[PDB]
């Protein structure tokens, strides 16, 4: 039961527990999990009176490729358990690439426990920062409307649809937000650029009681902002005659618009008195819910860019910097949320997981051993390894982070990074340039409707005969099916290389499925990733999906707002 | 500067822009208003008054199909259309003035007439987009290895079927996919990708003449 | 040898026949049963069935201004049809477009139409021959300093300038002897004093299809 006071001595409490709650974690990881195959080659048995000691002698650190085959193992038509153990409720992707290539991590409601109390906790510090009304909403620009089966019949999946259409998300996260401003069904809408357009207005209805504007991510409030900058005119038209815009199409969302609307006039008037009344829109989100204690996100590392064109969105507002954690590891809290995002850290809550950081004290890098979490050096820039319980070893996941100090017994970490940036040789590609190139090519058609493709991703399916191969955009707007049809036949049209002509021609491999999905899909994926515990060297999106891709698949299969195969071939 | 007298909702206009920006020529646009023709057009062409034209050395250039063997004879040196063969030349004048007849023609009923007008020239842009699509049967484009002249000729029909498959509440692509395919294929080009007018405004163009002819 | 698939009333084959014989080529002439043609005809064009068209080197170019512009570009060596700059091959060609279109509907409004119909079509021919009696300047060819391009395209209608006279209650000659006798002077060239049959049969035959069609 969430409460200020009591969970932060808790906290604190357990902060300068670091140490035996560090080696806890550690105790519990094994302890629940003897039985990995990993460690049998590594000679693991528990208990012991060096454990800590034959953890970091006997294992050997492993990397995305050797990881990909295991977890790989778990998620099609073998629903084999292990690296960790249990055939997971899902799976995982990751920024960067292994070799170009996708990166398996498994999913356990343990990682959901870990999400709540950091969000339980790091609202506490927040609220105790930004204090907000108990009968109050939020401006959440959160979306988790995409859920897929693996090909092995197994769910595999990303962070945020994780939590969200999770069971306990909604009984646990009630007493520790404000009530979100949109009907879960269009959060988990089958058309979710339309149901951010739909979140916008949901967040801009119950705009009294709105204690913050909420996105993971800068980028994520600026493309919501930009976003508003275009269509606020045909906002005020939607609500007004109390009839939805025609650009929306899908039934059970429409419903849902519907079961909120009735004919009312009068609000344009002010609307459109204050809209056009400011400067290029500077302090747009004061303007909009201007008893908003904060702005709220992450807003260190490869975002920075970021802060200023939402600053210039955000006005005079406090910008809160967010939380640093993951499904492959969570990392840290924020626990003075107050500090400007220049400054901004997030200290590490101890019962995430068990990590070690490879120091690059030397020159670059340098041949040193690890040291523990609080045997690490201050100012110092060591990269993040980690062990959790979701898939995840003392596992190498290849990014920098400098402790800038200690909130008591536990070090505070600053994220200058972006990238986990080197990568090898691939085979999801297609060429990573056709597969853009083929998305360039066919989006044009979409063009003609005044827009840009915002973003992409892909994946190949050997579930089905012929196998097939399966593109994903993410673009400013809705459009009819026609389009989308002849914009299917382009990627199919578009990979210049003798090869894909040769399969495809025969019909060896399938005709290219476009499954266009909507706006924030990407969004989702950059959101989840330079949060994910590490290091902000994240931020990549690997392009293509081998079978051992998951994270960007969660988001991949619900929302197909349209899914077309080739009329072509 | 080769100046351009265009009209933003004209296909043979697009020939044009989409023909001097394959190239790699820098020109400049100019709107005409044809209820009132502008004195450098009545010049140009003072009986037809008709658009595109493009005035270079002080001379107007007209007609469409004849601008863009100007836009290829004009700069001789680096992006051809045609093949090095007469009859391949032959071959995309040709195909270029099949573009030109029942093409044209079929499109402008089906979104400039209704009813028995209608199906006929319903009946006559399938027709052509099938003969359209033999054609095509495997070049990328149509009158070169590479973009080449009626590539440039029938790509610019490529906004307006938006308005096809509206007013004629059709799909234009079950029963030829590979040529609208072509067509995005075709639009990668910048010749083409900023030449080319947004759909739903043609669209609207067309719904503003449907409207006011009943 | 190149074979030519033609009909002897047609005009533009005609300009077919013009280009090759002014060339110094040697080609083998075939008429056309438009009731039962012949398969070449359908294996050169499997979409319009028209004529002209030549096959050469195993290949079928077709369309007479297509043909002519093909006749230069497979021989240009002796009798270049088009100037060497682009500009005056510009003009060449949309006043071959002109000839092709508003001069030939206009015509054909004259031969081949009646009651208004036939009285409009008066009003454009003698407009159209003016204007192209205006292009001229007052110019003996049109395409070249030799015979050109224009003329050939142009130079056929002379063999039916008589029925067009004749139908038409109206005479070339007396308001613009320019046309005629440009046409006249073109009539010393073999090129059009063995191309173009006598005008006799022609007035004959565009009477002969009077009788037919109501
Ligand atoms: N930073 C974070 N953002 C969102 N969810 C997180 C985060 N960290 C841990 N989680 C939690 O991880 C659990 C779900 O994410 P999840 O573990 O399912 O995906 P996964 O299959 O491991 O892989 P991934 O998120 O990398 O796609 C959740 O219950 C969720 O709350
Ligand atoms: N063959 C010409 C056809 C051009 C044509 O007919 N243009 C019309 C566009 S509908 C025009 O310019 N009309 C002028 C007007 O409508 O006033 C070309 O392709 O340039
Ligand atoms: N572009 C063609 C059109 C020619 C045309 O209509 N030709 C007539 C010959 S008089 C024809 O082939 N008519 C076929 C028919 O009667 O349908 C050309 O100029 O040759
Ligand atoms: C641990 C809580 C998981 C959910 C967190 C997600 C949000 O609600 C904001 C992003 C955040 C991810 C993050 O803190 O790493
Ligand atoms: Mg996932």
């Amino acid at each position: 039961t969430f409460d200020m006071n009591r969970v932060i001595d808790e906290f604190d409490e357990m902060t300068r527990n670091a140490h035996q709650v560090q080696k806890q974690t550690l105790k519990e990881i094994l302890l629940k999990n003897q039985s990995a195959i990993y460690l049998q080659n590594c000679g693991l048995n528990g208990n012991a009176t060096d454990p800590e000691e034959a953890f970091k002698s006997m294992v050997p650190l492993v990397t995305d490729v050797e990881l990909e085959p295991y977890i790989k193992r778990m998620v099609d038509g073998d629903t084999s358990p292990i690296l960790t153990g249990h055939p997971v409720p899902a799976i995982s992707l990751s920024s960067g690439t292994s070799q170009g290539r996708p990166k398996f991590i498994p999913f356990t409601d343990e990682l959901m426990e870990n999400t709540l109390q950091l969000f339980r906790t790091a609202f506490a510090f927040r609220n105790r920062d930004f204090p907000i009304d108990d009968n109050g909403k939020a401006l959440q620009f959160i979306f988790s409307s995409k859920q897929y089966i693996s090909t092995g019949g197994v769910p595999v999946g990303t962070a945020t649809t994780n939590v969200y259409r999770n069971p306990n998300f909604k009984a646990g996260m009630k007493s520790i937000t404000s009530p979100s401003c949109s009907p879960d069904e269009v959060i988990f809408s089958p058309d979710v650029h339309q149901a951010l357009y739909c979140h916008l207005l949901s967040g801009i209805l119950f705009r009294d009681q709105v204690q913050y504007v909420f996105a993971v991510f800068a980028h994520g409030l600026v493309h919501a902002f930009r976003t508003f900058e275009q269509v606020w005119e045909e906002i005020v038209t939607d609500i007004k005659d109390g009839v939805l815009s025609n650009r929306i199409t899908v039934p059970s969302v429409r419903t849902a618009m519907s079961k909120l609307l009735t004919p009312n006039p009068e609000l344009a008037e002010t609307i459109r008195t204050k809209c056009m009344s400011l400067s290029n829109w500077y302090g747009l989100i004061p303007a909009l819910f201007p008893n908003a204690k904060y702005v709220y996100g992450i807003m260190t590392g490869s975002m920075e860019p970021y802060v200023p064109k939402l600053r210039h969105y955000a006005g005079d507002l406090p910008l809160v910097s967010h939380d640093y954690g993951s499904s492959e590891g969570w990392i840290a809290a924020n626990v003075t949320p107050r500090l400007s995002p220049e400054e901004a850290t997030f200290a590490v809550i101890p019962n995430l997981g068990y990590f070690e950081f490879l120091p690059v004290s030397e020159t670059g890098e340098g041949e040193e051993k690890p040291v523990g979490l609080t045997q690490v050096k201050i100012g110092e820039e060591y990269e993040v390894v980690i062990t959790n319980y979701a898939g995840l070893y003392r596992y190498r996941l290849g990014d920098v982070v400098k402790v800038i100090g200690f909130y008591n017994n536990t070090p505070q970490l600053k994220f200058i990074c972006r990238r986990n940036l080197i990568l090898s040789i691939n085979i999801d590609k297609n060429t990573e340039r056709d597969l853009q190139l083929s998305v360039e090519s066919a989006a044009k058609r979409l063009s003609e409707e005044k827009i840009e493709v915002i973003d992409f991703s892909s994946y190949i399916d050997v579930s089905t005969d012929p196998g097939h191969y399966a593109i994903f955009w993410e673009i400013s707007g809705e459009t009819n099916e026609d389009v989308l049809q002849d914009c299917c036949n382009c990627l199919d049209r578009a990979f210049i290389d003798a090869g894909y002509v040769s399969s495809r021609k025969c019909k060896t491999i399938g005709a290219l499925e476009l499954r266009v999905v909507a706006k924030g899909t990407f969004r989702k994926i950059q959101e989840h990733f330079l949060g994910l515990g590490s290091s902000a060297g994240q931020f990549k999106m690997p392009r293509c999906v081998k079978p051992s891709n998951a994270k960007v698949l969660q988001i991949l299969c619900e929302n197909v707002v349209s899914s077309y195969f080739s009329t072509a071939f | 500067l080769p100046i351009l007298l265009d009209y933003w909702p004209s296909m043979f206009g697009m020939r044009a822009r989409v023909a001097l920006r394959e190239k790699g020529v820098e020109f400049e646009y100019r709107e005409e208003d044809f209820s009132n023709k502008s004195p450098l057009l009545l010049q140009s062409n003072p009986i037809h008054k008709k658009i595109p034209v493009l005035v270079h050395n002080g001379k107007p250039v007209c007609e469409s199909l004849n601008v863009v063997q100007y836009v290829d004879e004009a700069w001789p040196e680096k992006n051809p259309f045609f093949p090095s063969d007469p009859y391949g030349r032959a071959q995309a004048r040709f195909w270029a003035d099949f573009v030109d007849k029942k093409f044209t023609d079929a499109q402008f009923k089906v979104w400039g007439k209704k009813g028995e007008e209608q199906e006929a020239g319903k009946k006559e842009f399938i027709e052509a987009v099938k003969i359209l699509e033999s054609e095509l049967g495997d070049k990328p484009y149509f009158g070169g290895d590479s973009f080449g002249y009626v590539d440039i000729s029938l790509i610019t029909f490529s906004s307006w079927f938006q308005a096809y498959e509206k007013f004629g509440n059709f799909s234009i692509e079950s029963e030829s996919p590979k040529l609208i395919a072509w067509a995005k294929r075709c639009m990668e080009k910048e010749s083409v990708s900023k030449s080319l007018p947004d759909s739903e405004k043609i669209v609207a163009y067309a719904a503003e003449y449907r409207k006011n002819n009943l």
